[PDB]
């Protein structure tokens, strides 16, 4: 799950990561009221879940209540990458002398959290790794005792940060154990800045949450809804579904998330493109079938759908049952092309005749015909 | 085969839940030697003929115990894992999904520090053919033969399986290793008990994007293998940044791409099947 | 630093541990509103600092507001074993099936926190542990990876508690998460309660503080005057002094809380009966000697001061010095006997001469001294 | 002596505080050798020409280094002891009083591990006698002589010391072990290292009420010791339940009796002294 900047910034301050005072903006006017209670220069910042806001141009300085109101104004609603601006913090500037990187993720191969720091601050940290791995330093943590003032204060030495060392240290440790407070797959801040007063602050924080904890932050689990990358993520949870939206036309079903990767690479392969990524989990009986159907159906991009599912035990009947189900209430409008393994396939097939539903034996060839087709409405 | 045999002696914990009195039963159909259940509040009951206690310890207490499967909710899953370990159970198999990331970096940690082995989470679990089922996987798929199995994933994995098996090839022991970011055992560190493992003569290894296991996999098998190995990568056209159902299945950025898999499966000398067919037709043909 | 019970069951209950609703009251009438207010039956609970309340009679049950205004007037001001109750805690009185014993305390030869439980609780922990040690079943905290579930629910087994399990152990796992989310150095819940609809729940609680610990815990530190033992405690730590109230009337002052412990040693064996225990720290200089007094002196038990130092480097006037201008501001209105060794011990005598302070060459002897005042 | 002497080349952490600044002079002139030290935020500067670093492991970078004496304010001490184990040096000596007794039941432990040995904290320091000054005490009390201190207070011990010189016995090592309840080295970790030291001809344990390490010491005494130990207890009469200046002088019921502690100390056969005179005078006795 995707927080914001100001929402990971709540997280952060509750820590005792120092932050810019902000408060979000819907409208040109909350952005003015906002830099009048300030009354200094303020930054407008794009809240959307990407990178690289800066260069998109959202992210802009306004010295004056008028300016900020302008700036707002010319924020909300610009598209950034794909996503359209739908809220800005206005936040108090800083005056900047130093921009460093701070950040934490999983290390899989050493199966423990990993802080990076480098010098190297305001720049997309992918990049550096890439270009000159060397300016990136790295401490692996413990995963109970967790990350120390000492080892803190030997790392800041370590990436040759300047300033205050105590107070440097004194952010990584607020933020390893604000990563582990509300179980964070991924916490950076960057740039960690060094004002020209010396003082240490967070200009911008990332916090990305781990899904599988959410039952034990209710607080966060709330932001499920709104901070989806697309809205049937949530519907596909419901059923205990995966979801993800992919840019294509097709869309998929399956049983597994192996299995519909590899259904993914099969259409792909053969000229194909994709519209979803579902995996209806391990079982595949009637309800869930028709469950996912419902679910892929309310996406407009979808011409056809290919459910790819490998029952064994499960009978196949089970599958067109759902299917019929879906197209008996009008709900199945497009075409669906299946392959369905398991018990019973003839009777399954019986069951789909004059029906607008075709079964393969065979995986490559459902995704070569739903690779043609042109789909729609029938 | 590997790990286990019909011999050994299994203890369910979560016995009493949906899914592990679905499970039992289909093992115990299956010929797995279900010895003992275990659900704090419901020692003292009983499910499809098996005694059920109330912690791991009263259970190994009056019944011998060789393995432990855990069906126990995400939210206690990881605990009941630590239990199980601290009880001196060897093997350990962990099935439950969406258990948080760093329970896991937690109790695998202490786990191995405790000389038990860990399997999973978020894994089918493992199954060694006509022998003894571990799991959830559908026995039927798993003839009995010649290749051993480790898979990232679950229902690809039994395709493979009943494809191995129609050709005649078979299958020894086969693992799900499951579908976290962090889990207990990985590739590597099953290959060399295939290794020496004289019934299994070829590998098929089912991965897929994230993490690096797969490359570690294949740096051991260049320089250790005394059998051929087959590889496969689900995932090959996953965008960047994405969870693909799986937790453990996401690129980010620099490591975890399909391409560093296919390159190093390459080197070592691991020829990559693109299809559940070309597993099959790669191993025969290893197999002279 | 001592809680009140119902400042444990606050942090208690912000951990997760189940707590009967209840609410302090200061007079007969806020007691009768509160038990208005719960619509049931209450027990009115005086808050000291003290255990053993329930035996002493400060914890009365309450069917009706009338009654929970009368129990209230009849503990608030009462005395329990030298305590005065300013306040009681009015509670949802529990239906009680079974009470059970939970604790945390610093077993130190083991270096580790240890939990304590038993089947026997509502009793004297300490009874049963003579009785029959065995009835108390213990586990020792790892200080890295603290206390789980799986850990919590052994103990249970261990314990042979009856009731649910898994809220058996959670609690037990709550109680530590607070005991170091707090920096207690005891933490217990007494008794540890099975209602008789199956709930579990802390009926009394106990909360001592690490007073090293103060400075990260400030909504805490803001309770120190207040739950201080004596007051003078609260003067002495100003200066960095540690104070301690005891029964008797000679007052003391050394440099070093073992210096200390033998200076009260030394009293107490030659007959007499010291007032308090005050260590002024390492160094003795004018100024602190001077504080020292000054603190001491605000006690109305006390009859004369014994001062005993070993300044070693620090010079034997600085002492003096300090004492002196005590006496000149008319603080001083007692006699003062001391012993200073240091450097310059006869220019400290001869500071001396002709007012109410002695010195002498010997501890024992000054010991002496003070015993007859 | 035990564990220091002339050649102990010695680490001060919080150098440029008032503490151990004014310490750092003392331990000058006294002869030790402080050769580095530590502050974060002043690293680049000397004091009393003493280079000064950010971190222990700079400073041990340039400077070899065999002990650490940390004066470093209660809220960062427990830190910087770690830190100092964590560089590699073998003997640290935690001045600061007031640390919270669970930074150091989490820290003793994992010094410990990491084979460092802690004396400390609330403790005034170890010295050997016209040897090394590694510590708080006046050196002018310490005569070189034929007795080893092992002590849980500071101020008394420094009076015991200046007995047993006048009386012409003097003494060996003295080590200040401290007044907390937790602490990193004990009397019976130090007693071992006396027997073997053919320059000690007798020790004094200096004790107090609470816990119990007098017990444990004497258990050992009575089976171990090859020379004669002499022992006082401080808090005789005091009360019950109260701590007395130190976090450690307190009697939590049934642990931490000072009747306990004569109790014990007869049982192995050492003499207890009820005053510093017969301090002296019990040790007279002892060695002819
Ligand atoms: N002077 C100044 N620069 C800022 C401030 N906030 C952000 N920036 C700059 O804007 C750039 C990008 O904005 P950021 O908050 O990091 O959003 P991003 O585009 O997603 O990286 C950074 O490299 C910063 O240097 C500010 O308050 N004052
Ligand atoms: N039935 C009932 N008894 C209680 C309740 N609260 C306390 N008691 C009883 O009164 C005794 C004394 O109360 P407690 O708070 O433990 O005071 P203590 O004497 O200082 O330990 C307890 O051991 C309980 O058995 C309650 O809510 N309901
Ligand atoms: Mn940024
Ligand atoms: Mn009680």
């Amino acid at each position: 799950m995707n927080l914001h900047e100001y929402q990971a910034k709540e997280i952060l301050a509750r820590y005792g990561v120092p932050v810019p005072p902000g408060k979000v903006a819907y409208t040109p006017e909350e952005a003015k009221r906002i830099a009048e209670e300030f009354g200094k220069r303020v930054v407008i910042k794009a809240q959307v879940h990407v990178g690289g806001r800066g260069k998109a141009g959202g992210v802009k300085l306004a010295d004056t209540p008028q300016e900020a109101y302008e700036k707002a104004q010319a924020i909300l609603g610009m598209n950034i990458k794909g996503l359209t601006v739908k809220k800005v913090l206005v936040a108090e500037a800083v005056d900047i002398a130093k921009e460093y990187y701070a950040g934490l993720i999983l290390d899989r191969a050493k199966k423990r959290v990993v802080l990076m720091l480098s010098k190297e601050g305001g720049v997309d940290i992918e990049e550096v790794a890439a270009e000159r791995p060397e300016a990136i330093h790295k401490f692996w943590i413990d995963p109970h005792k967790g990350f120390r003032p000492f080892e803190a204060r030997e790392m800041v030495k370590r990436a040759g940060l300047e300033g205050n060392l105590n107070k440097l240290a004194q952010v990584l440790v607020a933020l390893y154990r604000a990563y582990e407070g509300v179980d964070a797959s991924i916490a950076e801040i960057n740039p960690l800045v060094v004002t020209t007063d010396g003082g240490i602050v967070a200009a911008d924080a990332k916090i990305v949450l781990d899904d599988n904890a959410l039952f034990r932050h209710p607080d966060l689990a709330e932001l499920r809804e709104v901070e989806a990358e697309h809205p049937l993520e949530v519907e596909a949870s419901n059923y205990g579904f995966a979801y993800v939206k992919l840019d294509g036309n097709i869309g998929i079903i399956g049983n597994g998330a192996g299995l519909v990767m590899y259904t993914l690479d099969l259409v792909n392969r053969v000229g194909g493109k994709p519209a979803n990524f579902l995996d209806i989990g391990g079982g595949a009986k009637a309800d869930v079938v028709y469950n996912a159907l419902k679910v892929v159906l309310k996406d407009p991009d979808v011409k056809g759908v290919f459910i790819n599912i490998f029952g064994g035990i499960t009978r196949a009947d089970e599958v067109a049952k759902g299917v019929i189900r879906a197209l008996e209430e009008g709900l199945l409008t497009k075409p669906v092309v299946m392959r369905v393994a398991g018990t019973a396939e003839e009777e399954a097939k019986k069951l789909l005749e004059g029906k607008p539903v075709y079964m393969y034996p065979t995986s490559i060839e459902a995704a070569k015909v739903t690779v043609a087709m042109k789909g729609g409405a029938a | 085969m590997i790990l286990v045999n019909k011999e050994t002696r299994v203890l369910v914990q979560g016995i009493t839940g949906r899914e592990g009195q679905f499970h039992t039963k289909q093992m115990l159909s299956y010929g797995t030697k279900i010895v003992a259940g275990v659900t704090p509040g419901k020692g003292g009951m009983e499910v499809l003929g098996v005694p059920v206690y109330d912690t791991v310890k009263e259970a190994v207490a009056h019944h011998e115990v060789d393995a432990s499967i855990i069906f126990v909710p995400a939210p206690a899953a990881a605990d009941a894992a630590l239990e199980a370990a601290h009880a001196g159970i060897p093997l350990i198999v962990l099935i439950t999904e969406g258990i948080p990331t760093l329970d896991m970096v937690r109790a695998v940690e202490e786990i191995k520090a405790l000389g038990s082995r860990l399997i999973g989470g978020n894994c089918p679990g493992i199954i060694s053919a006509e022998e003894t089922k571990i799991g959830i996987m559908p026995g039927h798929v798993f003839k009995r033969g010649r290749v051993g199995i480790i898979s990232r994933s679950g229902t690809l994995t039994y395709e493979a399986a009943a494809a191995l098996s129609q050709a005649g090839l078979g299958t020894t022991t086969t693992v799900g290793i499951g579908g976290d970011p962090v889990i207990g055992t990985t590739f590597k560190d099953l290959l060399p008990l295939f290794n020496e493992d004289p019934e299994t003569e070829a590998v098929v290894l089912i991965g897929e994007i994230g993490g690096s296991d797969e490359e570690e996999a294949a740096a051991w098998v260049k320089d250790h293998m005394k059998k051929p190995v087959v590889g496969f990568i689900g995932g090959r056209s996953a965008p960047k940044g994405k969870r693909m159902g799986h937790a453990g299945a996401i690129i980010m950025g620099n490591v975890g791409t399909p391409e560093s898999k296919l390159r190093a499966f390459a080197e070592a000398g691991i020829p990559v099947a693109d299809t559940i067919d070309e597993i099959v037709e790669l191993v025969k043909k290893a197999l002279g």
